[PDB]
């Protein structure tokens, strides 16, 4: 018996994980709110960087 | 001159073998990096020795 080289198992797949929310968008706060303006006096939003 | 006898038994511990160790220098040094192994190959065949 003569030692010749070393064997290695080449990885086939790949696993990448990410955190839960990472500053989730406040869409949920605007969707299910408590006060909603009328149709003639509707108010928009400026949701950005979410 | 002795007049009787005394059959005694003694012990003696002597090592005859040790731990058969085997260290893979390809995994000890440069575990999974490719450029690390490329630079290690420049130093010669020390791992084979």
């Amino acid at each position: 018996i003569y030692q010749t080289s070393n064997f290695r198992v080449v990885p086939s797949g790949d696993v990448v994980r990410f955190p839960n929310i990472t500053n989730l968008c406040p869409f949920g706060e605007v969707f299910n709110a408590t006060k909603f303006p009328s149709v003639y006096a509707w108010e928009r939003k400026k949701i950005s960087n979410c | 001159i002795p007049t009787n006898f005394s059959i005694s038994i003694t012990t003696e511990v002597m090592p005859v073998s040790m731990a058969k160790t085997s260290v893979d220098c390809n995994m000890y040094i440069c575990g999974d990096s490719t450029e690390c192994a490329n630079l290690l190959l420049q130093y010669g065949s020390f791992c084979t020795q």
